[PDB]
């Protein structure tokens, strides 16, 4: 069940900086483009 | 292997290396047929 | 054969669209979209028929040992308004002792 | 039927067939294609795979 | 005075909610080098207090 | 390219003593530097500060036929750390430094060079590395260094001679253990400039088999050098060590 | 001469004896980002340079060591990263490089293709029916 | 100092004729720095070095790289003749003539480097 109250381990979380958020966003974008590229390559190989 | 362009062996140029099997050898003695002379007359090139 | 046909024999037949006086209702479902709809419904009904067979042929006295470490689906009466038939799982959180919370609050 | 601009000229067709069959050859074997460039050695530019044995086992 | 010199690890730990260093320059004294185990950190605390006095 | 200052990570290769340093857009091959902090022939090297003395040196495949063969994918190169290697054709000691860096301090590399100025470069790099000994003598006459070479485990042979198989045959008859590994680098244009290279390689393999080797692997190291082959063979056995 | 000994009696190896003691991976989050980047380095150079498809189940090897290229003595004018480009990790170098806008463009095309018909589309159809 | 010196009986002139043929075929690099760069880039098949050079250390430094890369090298006795054979209008002391995958010059190259490997 999705928790509705905010726990103490969620309250005490450090606000992350700007450079680490830029690295996080870059890693998100690279992982999505990798997943889409892999799905396209697998579809082409299944057709062949 | 090198010198292979899509089932075309570019490694075989004269003098041709020819491996001889026992069936071929028994039948080329049975047909009164000289071995190196007929191989050279077939390939128009020096065989070893 | 395939060489005994002209290019006008090979030419594709186009698909008509939904009429413009009726385009608010969505796309006009043709055979391909209907096949997708029917595949999804037959798959969901196959899973539901297997679940109904499994719920019908259930031993009322069965005893697995995960029943001593899981909370059952219960009933609407025992659970309450928040009753789905799904067995609730753990999110990973745990009740945390006082010495470790003393350490965490000194860090905060 | 409708045929191609490549098919109307028998030399240009055999030029484009050779360019694409020399291209299919690089995807199977390895061509030499010049040694180290003028810039030097910039690393093995497309991967190094360690668990791959590509020798003709005599 | 306990954690003079260990300030990089100290402020890294304080800003990321890690555990702070136990000692700084005091580690290369004589009297904290005879201990071993957690008694090293205890003697570092007591020695830093006596150094402040 | 692989510019200076880029961060790479250094993982072990499948072979012993060789590492592969991968990072970013270029994965390259390296060996652990025996004398740290100095390059032999101005190569790029890799410094890692362990949690100083650890440095790795990059192994150019266009310059050395052994690294060309390793990137081609030999099944084994026979030189584990602590194994004696007789190098024939040690011209100026560029790849001999990487072979010595493979075999480490407890191994030994007997580097035979014939020419004298290449002998000067070899004696300089063997002054730096204390496990390679330099032997300035003709490899065609192995009676000259029979006082110097004990029974080695691996032979590397990078001589470009037409009598290459006879040279390696007499050198391995004199200084190779029973079941001895060797890697010979055959250059077809120097063996037989008229004949096709596959026929040249088969003839050289047959000559090695007449000179009592058992060949076990052969690769044409093609994207790094044209008409070159590397033949791996075991002396007087079928398995390598025993 | 001959002394009383010190009695010193009280799994996987730490350092590889055959590979000159590469230490075991201290699997820091920065090294984990670097290893994810190394398995996705085909995507980083966006089709300009393809790589050998090495796809194991675990991308983290057992023994690694993060090092730095020092210097080729023959090339030092353009084969040398400057002071404002020598960054700490590999992901920081990828982010400091160009084509980050190219990654963002490809990501937004993928996001449009994946939001193509899922649920905002059906909310819009239901609103157009209810109007 | 130049121990693989070419001798008189129709080997120097075979060398210079092959040099002129390759210079017509545009497969030849002239001068010491271009020979050095061609050998270090590995495209060289054979390298001719003059022996009449004022102080000989230039055509002594080239054989070290040639022995390290294992390409044949040979000394002809006149830099004026080498420049005249190349077609330069200057005296050339070092000539390296490269390799191409398809020519008819490569037969002369192969016979010449067989004679040079017999000379060494």
């Amino acid at each position: 069940k999705p928790q509705k109250k905010e726990t103490y381990m969620q309250k005490r979380a450090v606000v992350v900086g700007r450079e680490e958020r830029k690295l996080r966003d870059l890693m998100q974008k690279l992982t999505t483009i990798r997943k889409e590229k892999i799905a396209k390559r697998k579809a082409k190989k299944e057709a062949q | 292997p090198s010198s292979m362009f899509f089932e075309h062996n570019e490694a075989l140029v004269p003098p041709y290396n020819v491996l001889v099997d026992t069936n071929f050898l028994s039948r080329t003695v049975g047909a009164k047929l000289p071995l190196l002379e007929s191989a050279m007359d077939c390939l128009y090139a020096s065989v070893n | 054969m395939s060489s005994l046909r002209h290019a006008i024999q090979r030419r594709a037949h186009k698909e008509r669209a939904q009429p413009l006086e009726r385009q608010r209702l969505g796309i006009l479902e043709k055979k391909k979209d209907y096949r997708l709809r029917a595949r999804d419904y037959k798959k969901k009904q196959a899973v539901l028929k297997s679940l109904r067979q499994k719920a019908a042929e259930r031993n009322e006295d069965e005893f697995y040992f995960g029943m001593m470490s899981r909370k059952g689906p219960g009933s609407a009466l025992t659970r309450g308004k928040g009753f789905t038939g799904t067995v609730d799982g753990d999110r990973g959180n745990k009740a945390l002792s006082v010495e470790t919370v003393r350490l965490l609050k000194t860090q905060d | 039927p409708n045929r191609k601009k490549e098919q109307r000229n028998p030399r240009v067709k055999k030029r484009k067939k050779y360019e694409e069959k020399q291209k299919k050859l690089r995807s199977v074997k390895a061509v030499y294609k010049g040694g180290e460039g003028p810039g030097g050695y910039q690393g093995e530019l497309s991967g190094i795979k360690t668990n791959l044995v590509k020798s003709v086992k005599l | 005075i306990q954690i003079l010199g260990a300030e990089k690890a100290l402020f890294r730990a304080l800003k990321t909610k890690h555990a702070t260093p136990k000692y700084g320059i005091i580690y290369h004294a004589s009297l904290v080098g005879q201990a071993s185990g957690p008694n090293k950190g205890k003697i570092a605390r007591q020695l830093a207090a006596k150094i402040a006095l | 390219g692989a510019k200076a200052g880029k961060k790479v990570i250094v993982e072990p290769h499948r072979h012993k003593g060789v590492f592969v340093a991968r990072g970013g857009k270029e994965d390259l091959l390296c060996t652990a530097n025996l004398v740290p902090g100095e390059s032999v022939y101005g190569e790029k090297r890799i410094s890692v500060e362990t949690p100083t003395k650890t440095e790795y040196r990059i192994w150019n495949p266009f310059r050395s036929k052994l690294a060309a063969g390793i990137l081609g994918g030999l099944e084994t190169i026979y030189m584990k750390p602590g194994s004696k290697v007789l190098y024939l054709g040690a011209a100026s000691g560029t790849s001999v430094s990487h072979v010595a860096d493979i075999v480490g301090p407890t191994g030994a590399v007997y580097a035979v060079e014939f020419s004298h100025r290449s002998g000067r470069d070899l004696i300089n790099m063997a002054t730096r590395r204390t496990n390679v000994i330099p032997i300035v003598e003709d490899a065609r006459k192995p009676m000259a260094y029979r006082m110097l070479v004990p029974m080695v485990d691996v032979i590397f042979a990078d001589v470009a001679q037409p009598d290459q198989a006879r040279i390696v045959g007499i050198n391995a008859r004199l200084f190779l253990k029973q079941g001895g590994g060797l890697l010979i680098s055959i250059k077809a244009s120097c063996i037989d400039s008229t004949a096709p290279p596959e026929q040249v390689f088969a003839s050289e393999v047959q000559k090695l088999r007449e000179d009592k080797f058992f060949p076990k692997e052969q690769l044409t190291l093609e994207p790094y050098e044209r008409d070159h082959a590397m033949v791996s063979c075991v002396y007087l056995q079928k398995e390598f060590e025993g | 001469e001959l002394s009383v000994r010190v009695p010193q009696l009280p799994g996987p190896p730490d350092t590889l004896s055959d590979w000159y003691n590469i230490p075991r991976t201290n699997l820091t989050p920065e090294l984990k980002r670097d290893l994810q980047l190394l398995r996705m380095r085909d995507v980083v150079a966006m089709g300009k340079q393809f790589f050998k498809k090495d796809n194991r189940k675990d991308f983290v090897p057992e023994y690694c060591q993060v090092g730095t290229i020092i210097a080729g003595a023959t090339d030092g004018v353009s084969g040398r990263l400057t002071r404002k480009e020598r960054k700490r990790t590999i992901v920081e170098e990828v982010l400091s490089s160009d084509s980050v806008s190219k990654y963002k463009r490809k990501y937004h095309e993928i996001q449009e293709h994946k939001k193509s018909g899922r649920k905002g589309y059906y909310k819009k159809l239901m609103a157009a029916r209810k109007r | 100092a130049a121990w693989p010196k070419a001798e008189d009986p129709a080997l120097v002139q075979e060398l210079l004729d092959c040099v002129q043929q390759a210079s017509h075929y545009r497969q030849l690099k002239k001068g010491a720095n271009e020979t050095t760069k061609s050998v270090n880039r590995g495209t060289s098949e054979l390298v001719i070095l003059a022996a009449d050079t004022q102080p000989l250390s230039i055509v002594l430094h080239i054989p070290l790289i040639c022995e390290e890369k294992n390409v044949p090298y040979v000394y002809v006795p006149s830099k004026v003749a080498l420049g005249r054979a190349c077609g330069v209008s200057r005296a050339v002391i070092a000539v390296s003539l490269t390799s191409n995958e398809a020519s008819d010059l490569n037969s002369k190259i192969r016979a010449l480097r067989d004679k040079v490997e017999r000379l060494a």
